[PDB]
């Protein structure tokens, strides 16, 4: 029982939860284009 | 005259309470502005020590950390436990009749 142990082990978990908002952001943010390029190539396609 | 008294009191506080806030601020450093964990500070002379200890291990487990470091007299204490594991925390401090 070192402080060590809770103290290097916190710093880490405030890692794994900064890469889960981005890659939650990162991929909806993926959507949302496919979305709009989708609805382009079907206004793309429709008037031709 | 004000400002004297205000002066005063701060001296009489801070003669009192520097050094046992400087061990207990020691032992976490860097880990009591964190959501993560959770720390309660509170004073505990020789002879309580080891109720202390027992009370909070069998309330908490494993998985609680009792640290101390001394100040020459008694020692102030630190318990650090998990959020969302305060209640109980608290509760076996309160049943040996130590508070916060």
């Amino acid at each position: 029982g070192l402080i060590k142990s809770l103290a290097e082990k916190e710093k880490q978990l405030l890692e794994r939860l900064e890469a889960a908002k981005k890659e939650a952001e990162e991929r909806v943010k993926r959507a949302e284009a496919e979305a709009k390029a989708l609805l382009e190539e079907a206004e793309a396609k429709a008037k031709a | 005259t004000r400002q004297k008294q205000e002066l005063e009191e701060e001296l009489a506080l801070a003669q009192a309470y520097l050094e046992p806030l400087e061990r207990l601020a020691a032992l976490a450093h860097g880990l009591d502005k964190s959501p993560f964990l959770r720390v309660i500070p509170f004073l505990l002379t020789e002879k309580e020590l080891p109720l202390v200890e027992e009370a909070l291990r069998k309330a908490l487990e494993d998985r609680y950390l009792l640290a101390h470091e001394a100040y020459a007299g008694g020692v102030p204490a630190l318990v650090v436990v998990h959020r969302k594991e305060v209640d109980q925390a608290k509760a076996a401090l309160s049943r040996a009749g130590v508070a916060e």
